[PDB]
């Protein structure tokens, strides 16, 4: 019986021990400490086209964060904030110990610099993540930031998690209706560098055929058998499967194979359609090549494990039998035993595995020039480390991937602290209605609210309070240890079935076992198998990242076992014999301080799941409704959420649109985004002078900090209708409160040049107040820069003035590239920053702040997704006023309410007026709020007020009481960055395009289609013709009378001239749309020949 | 960041108020009474005083060189 | 006939067993009654009077069917009404259906 | 097809002499009813 | 096997050359500017309509109680 603060003290041991982004950060540890290696040992050697001369890559490390400051400088290091302020980017050297073998010997070692990879912040790399608060407060880092972002050309790029189908594991479904195709299975194979579909199809026959990107057309089932090493059908069909009615299926097929009798017939017949035109012999080389290195390639490419390879795929063709007999129904793209989310130590990987593979191509390249010319054997010169050092830095800074998926690294959100809390954990689908859809998997691993609205609603997700995405470990112990369990191989099994007389019924009744989608073996009984691994696993003995799972349908029962990366999985209470494993003793070590979540997991307490372990799993959300039957227990209910969807006070009282709309709008909202917000120069920045920690908080809003970054105010609200512009979702607030500083916000942009060096003799674009240049923009522009070209700090900045005075020489005589501050925006200079650069150009950096007051039509949300513009500002004499004199500081349309089904709002303004006058805590955390609303509203009597935080009111402006009381509230309120005041779009008399003559940049609104229809609809035609003719392209042109080519008018000589018919001809002049003309001219430049008819203007008659 | 120099809703100074209840409530005070006896009696004052964080202290040492 | 509610068939000329799994797609996918383009019919009371609902469309063959009067019937879609009862019938159906 | 089409010019044709009042609407009649006859013989 | 008792169909009605020339003339069309029904449909074989003839149809709407519509037929 572990009562709520028993849980909750588990809760925040794993968010103290383990942090908000730990997905990030045990990705790229994984891949610091393991993958790094591991991609130059598959690597393996460097192995040139001259015999004797050989590379064999030894060892490889990374240093310490550095940078080269000159030329042979000594790699001094650096601190992230320095990376922020100079646009560097924080990434540390790798040195490669590679030892060069000429004329086959070994030599001596050597270590060689391969290039620059940016580290995560807050990961083993970097110093920073183990500093004290003081020493980070020294260097001037925020000691709150939990990382996990790279510092790109100054940019903090973070790479959002990435969500796909699993790779390896064979997938099966029907095929379309009303055709030939009955079932399909696709399995997608990803080795080392790319990536392999191969599709297996029943036609309406009962012949297979399997097909691959490669190989045009469909190979049959039974002869790609044969290429693959099997001799005779009997074996086939045994390594399909072992039941006699699955067995029969496959006669059409073997039949259909039935020409193919060796392993050649095969390989040639898959050579014909591989490449066609060359000899025998070359055909079968083909096929073979392709078959090894693009059929299956995660099993391997070397020619010995073709045959496993073989069995792998009479496995998947056993999937099609048990889906076209009825025994399965077809896998679901949903399920998250299918789904792997990739973080970025898997892409980050694999893009190095890219950059090594082209570094060492150049390598090669430049060696074997070398060896053939005769140079230095050196290879400290011939390094080119940059091949790396641009290559992966390319990646991060642009976010266009190798394996060609985009937006893989995105800029980080840094509004409020909720906004790069939710970016950081957030996972992105890559692929339909069905996918859209909230399945019961997601139940502890995804956030249920959390979705953008629109096309992306249920692709973009966030990781659970509770969530842990799987590391992996090697297959190599896994498989050791379930052969060593008493798993019987499935050529063993074959084997003493055939050269052996045994029973086959015996072996039916087995349970087949996998191993990461892939058939391992048989055992007797698939539960013993199943609590075997699992207690080795709570024991300690196997690794925790090994999920097992039996099925045990009454068709068809296997054992499961998962060990690969990706998986997302999270913690339960293991519970056995109806009694927790956790016990009293434990919280007791857990509230004193002796153990952590970390040991609890060790000691086989508590135990991450995945979906697939979780199917045969049994959860009890409380310990009262434990019963023996249960097998596992929640560590905290209300963990389901997200982030941003444990802010909410009281959130299942609301409607879930609700919620949806106030985590897509909680991020939008102004507050402290870091503590050194000051030094730090961001291009878009918000600052809430007076932002104040919510009254009503739940639990989880004191551990990610957001209680020490806040972003909003709590407002006395007064739910009533005061005067008709709080309707439509609209508020009105207090201008007294606004005129004490209520939300009053600074923003801050940020304008930054460098003096960049471009080829020629000393030439540069030096940094200078203007004088005579071309391109000038006038003496008064100029007035507030300084001497030095850089304007000083603490001026008023209006309009157009420039702040930093630039001059460029051409490129094909100074030009002027000076920076116009934007003609919207007003506002005051607040920093000036110089710096070199690495390369040795000036940096300029100057960051202009601007005040905003709230003010009519300013947008304004509430912690539940009440959003709405600010409908008026009134007086503090004008509002109505309490017997108390407690004026509201918003007032809110009751009629809000009731269609929206928003309770929360309500119980959230009593649960504030109560904390407001007790003084005492309000938790509202979901399924448990302290204290609840009886002793809230009885306390709240106790203090003064009344019991249902309604009060008696009157009005403001005649001074009469109101016939009914009207409900006090201290709701919170967050102002969102969608003022008015940069929403402003508005033209005159303006610019035009070169080409087409139409306005824009102030641009002009596009009228468009609909608008037109509409003007149509009204029957106006005078009126359409000044919207789209007088105000828009408005033209004259002159047109021929007889071939009617339009022609100009000569300004020398009065007489109208013709392109075709010379002087000759008379024209008329026609006023019509620049568009028009255009139009005619591009149907001109083809072979098109519009002639224009004349008319007479007149109605004539 | 700083405390406002006046309650929002009604303009009554509760900046000098601010160092008397936060040395008291830290001590081990209970702020209900605290705020009674300060002076502090309309809850719109108190969750000025109640619900407020501070900044000011951590933002000394990252200050803008200007 | 082999067990009752059960028989087998064999074959004299069946060649290959390609030409065998052929037959038995071709015997499964076999129609026994009713005519074609009708997945489910369900009787449904309208009041006073009992009427089908049908998730199929077959104008023609459901008009040759005894036991229905051919002056009222509902068609969901409006080509074969077209092509049965004339353009009007069908411009009035595309009316009623919007 | 020409039938079809060639019917359709015919009947235009009539129906355009009829507008401008060249012949009664009996005689009209008659031409539409001996063309129809004419050329539905062939289909 | 006749249609034209079916609740969908309109009545159909052939009308005479006069009332075609005195339609046409008050309407100021070309007759084949009118809405045209092609002489192959089941309601205009029901009633031996020819091309080049006016069908006068009389549908039910709520709003005057019976309509006249005329189609112009045509060939195939
Ligand atoms: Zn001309
Ligand atoms: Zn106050």
């Amino acid at each position: 019986m572990l009562d709520t603060e028993s849980r909750w003290a588990i809760a925040e041991s794993f968010f103290k021990t383990r942090g908000l982004v730990r997905q990030h950060l045990d990705s790229f540890n994984d891949f610091l400490r393991n993958k790094l290696q591991q991609v130059i040992y598959e690597q393996g050697e460097i192995v040139t086209e001259v015999p004797g001369l050989k590379i064999k890559l030894g060892k490889i490390r990374y240093e310490k964060p550095s940078i080269r400051e000159t030329d042979k400088g000594p790699m001094r290091e650096i601190t992230p904030m320095e990376a922020r302020l100079r646009n560097l980017t924080y990434s540390s050297p790798i040195f490669l110990s590679m030892i060069p073998v000429e004329n086959n010997i070994e030599g001596e070692p050597i270590e060689i610099y391969i290039g620059d990879l940016p580290i995560m912040l807050k990961s083993v790399a970097d110093p920073t993540s183990n500093l004290p608060i003081d020493k980070l407060i020294e260097i001037g880092e925020d000691p709150k930031d939990p990382g996990g972002y790279f510092i790109v050309n100054g940019s903090e790029k973070v790479i959002i998690a990435q969500e796909d189908l699993a790779t390896n594991r064979v997938l099966v479904d029907y095929g379309k209706s009303g055709s030939n195709i009955t079932h399909v299975a696709k399995v997608t194979s990803s080795a080392a560098g790319y990536r392999v579909q191969v599709m297996i199809e029943r036609l309406k026959d009962s012949t297979i055929q399997i097909s691959f990107a490669t190989v045009p057309g469909r190979i049959p089932f039974a002869i790609i058998m044969r290429a693959l090493g099997f001799v005779t059908d009997r074996d086939i069909v045994y390594a399909v499967s072992l039941d006699p009615q699955i067995q029969n299926e496959l006669l059409p097929s073997l039949e259909q194979a039935s020409s193919i009798t060796s392993a050649e017939e095969a390989l040639d017949f898959i050579g014909n359609r591989v490449a066609i035109g060359q000899k025998r012999e070359n055909r079968i080389q083909k096929a073979e090549q392709v078959i090894d290195k693009y059929f299956l390639p995660h099993l391997g490419t070397s020619p010995e494990d073709r045959k496993k390879k073989g069995y792998y795929l009479a496995s998947a063709v056993n999937k099609i039998l048990e889906l076209y007999l009825g025994r399965r129904e077809p896998d679901d793209k949903d399920h998250y035993a299918n789904k792997r989310v990739r973080l970025a130590g898997d892409l980050f990987t694999s893009l190095f595995r890219v950059a090594f593979k082209a570094f060492v191509k150049d390598l090669v390249y430049q060696l074997e020039k070398s060896k053939v010319r005769g140079r230095r054997l050196s290879l400290t010169a011939l390094v080119r480390a940059d091949i790396i050092t641009e290559r992966i830095r390319h990646a991060l800074a642009t976010g266009n991937w190798v394996g060609g998926r985009t937006g893989v690294s995105q800029l980080l959100d840094r509004t409020n602290w909720l906004s790069m809390l939710s970016h950081l954990r957030r996972v992105v689908s890559s692929l339909n209605f069905e996918a859209r859809d909230l399945h019961g998997t997601q139940w502890g691993r995804m956030c249920p609210f959390e979705t953008p609205e629109g096309p992306n609603s249920g692709l973009v997700k966030n990781l659970a309070l509770l969530a842990q995405v799987s590391v992996g470990i090697n297959e190599s112990v896994v498989e050791r240890v379930a052969y060593e369990l008493g798993v019987v191989s499935v050529e063993d099994v074959i084997r003493r079935i055939s050269e052996q007389n045994e029973d086959v019924e015996k072996y039916m009744s087995w349970s087949k076992v996998y191993l990461n989608g892939r058939l391992l073996g048989y055992y007797e009984d698939g539960k013993e198998l199943a609590k075997k691994i699992r207690e080795s696993r709570r024991q300690g003995k196997l690794s925790d990242e090994v999920n097992v799972a039996y099925i045990a349908t009454d068709y068809l029962n296997e054992v499961h076992i998962n060990c690969d990366a990706g998986r997302v999985r999270r913690p339960l209470i293991i519970v056995n014999n109806g009694t927790p494993l956790v016990d009293t003793e434990d919280i007791k070590k857990l509230k004193n301080g002796e153990i952590t979540f970390d040991d609890l997991v060790k000691q086989g307490k508590i135990e991450f799941i995945d979906a697939e372990e979780e199917e045969n799993a049994y959860v009890a959300l409380n310990p009262q409704d434990l019963t023996p039957d249960h097998t596992h227990l929640e560590i905290w209910p209300s963990a389901i959420l997200g982030i941003i969807a444990s802010i909410i006070p009281y959130p299942e009282h609301n409607q879930s649109p609700r919620n949806t709309y106030q985590s897509a709008m909680a991020k939008q909202s102004l507050g402290l985004y870091a503590s050194n917000y000051q030094i730090r120069t961001d291009t878009r920045a918000h600052l809430l002078h007076y932002p104040q920690m919510p009254l009503v908080q739940t639990r989880m809003l004191g551990v990610i900090g957001y209680n020490d970054r806040p972003a909003g105010a709590n407002a006395i609200l007064a739910i009533m209708s005061y005067t008709g512009y709080n309707m439509e979702d609209s508020i009105i607030m207090n201008k007294s409160s606004i005129e004490r500083g209520m939300y009053r916000s600074t923003f801050f942009r940020l304008y930054s040049t460098e003096e960049v060096k471009y080829p020629g003799g000393q030439e540069d674009k030096i940094i200078t107040p203007e004088a005579g240049v071309k391109g000038y923009k006038g003496k008064d522009y100029y007035r507030l820069l300084e001497d030095n070209g850089v304007v000083s700090p603490e001026v008023e900045v209006k309009g157009g003035d420039v702040l930093i005075g630039k001059v460029s020489p051409p490129r094909f005589a100074k030009r002027d590239t000076s920076i116009v501050t934007r003609h919207g925006e007003n506002g005051i200079v607040d920093l000036v920053l110089i710096t070199e650069t690495l390369e040795g150009n000036k940096l300029v950096k100057v960051r202009v702040r601007d005040l905003r007051i709230p003010e009519i039509g300013d947008k304004f949300a509430t912690r539940h997704g009440q959003k709405g513009v600010v409908g008026i500002l009134i007086d503090q004499v004008d509002m109505p006023y309490t017997a108390k004199g407690i004026v509201p500081d918003i007032i809110l349309n009751p009629h809000a309410l009731p269609s929206r089904m928003t309770i929360g709002q309500i119980m959230e303004a009593i649960g504030g007026k109560y904390a407001a006058l007790s003084g005492k805590p309000v938790d509202a955390t979901p399924f448990l709020e302290t204290p609840k609303l009886q002793e809230m509203q009885k306390e709240i009597l106790k203090l003064g007020h009344l019991p249902d935080s309604t009060e008696v009111v009157y009005d403001g402006r005649t001074g009469q009481k109101l016939k009914s009381r009207i409900l006090f509230g201290i709701v919170y309120y967050q102002k969102l960055h969608h003022m008015v005041a940069d929403k402003m779009h508005a033209r005159a008399r303006g610019p035009v395009q070169i080409l087409t003559r139409q306005p824009t940049e102030e641009g002009g609104l596009r009228f468009g289609e609909m608008e037109r229809d509409c003007l149509i609809g009204f029957g106006t035609a005078m009126l359409i013709k000044d919207r789209l003719l007088d105000n828009s392209d408005k033209a004259v042109v002159y047109i021929c009378d007889q071939c009617g080519y339009v022609g100009w008018y000569d300004r020398s000589k009065n007489r109208y001239v013709c392109p075709v018919h010379g002087d000759k001809s008379v024209l008329h002049p026609v006023t019509v749309s620049y568009a028009f003309k255009l139009l005619i001219q591009e149907l001109m430049s083809m072979v098109i020949s519009p002639r224009l008819i004349l008319g007479e203007k007149v109605n004539l008659g | 960041m700083i405390i406002p120099i006046r309650c929002f809703t009604c303009g009554a100074v509760v900046a000098d108020k601010w160092e008397p209840f936060s040395n008291r409530v830290m001590g081990g005070e209970d702020p209900e009474k605290v705020l009674t006896e300060l002076g502090v009696n309309r809850y719109c004052c108190r969750r000025m005083l109640l619900s407020h964080v501070n900044i000011i202290r951590e933002i000394i040492h990252y200050t803008r060189p200007i | 006939d082999n067990d009752e509610y059960s028989f087998t068939i064999y074959f004299e000329k069946i060649d290959s067993i390609m030409a065998l799994f052929k037959m038995r797609e071709k015997i499964l996918n076999t129609k026994i009654k009713g005519v074609k383009g009708i997945k489910r019919a369900i009787v449904q009371k309208k009041g006073d009077e009992y009427v089908i609902i049908t998730d199929g469309s077959n104008l023609e063959g459901i008009m040759n069917v005894t036991g229905v009067d051919i002056n009222k019937i509902q068609t969901n879609n409006i080509h074969e009404v077209e092509e049965v009862l004339g353009i009007e019938a069908a411009r009035e159906l595309i009316s009623r259906e919007i | 097809t020409i039938s079809d089409i060639e019917m359709l010019l015919k009947d235009t044709e009539i129906w355009d002499k009829l507008l401008r009042n060249e012949l009664s609407i009996e005689e009209a009649k008659k031409m539409f009813d001996d063309v129809a006859r004419s050329y539905s013989k062939a289909d | 096997i006749d249609i034209s008792n079916h609740e969908l169909v309109p009545k159909h009605e052939i009308l005479q050359l006069e009332e075609a020339y005195k339609l046409v003339k008050e309407l100021g069309i070309k007759p084949e500017q009118l809405p045209w029904i092609r002489a192959s449909d089941p309601v205009a074989k029901s009633i031996g309509a020819k091309p080049g003839d006016i069908i006068k149809i009389t549908r039910k709407s709520p709003f005057t109680g019976e309509s006249v519509t005329y189609r112009y037929v045509i060939t195939g």
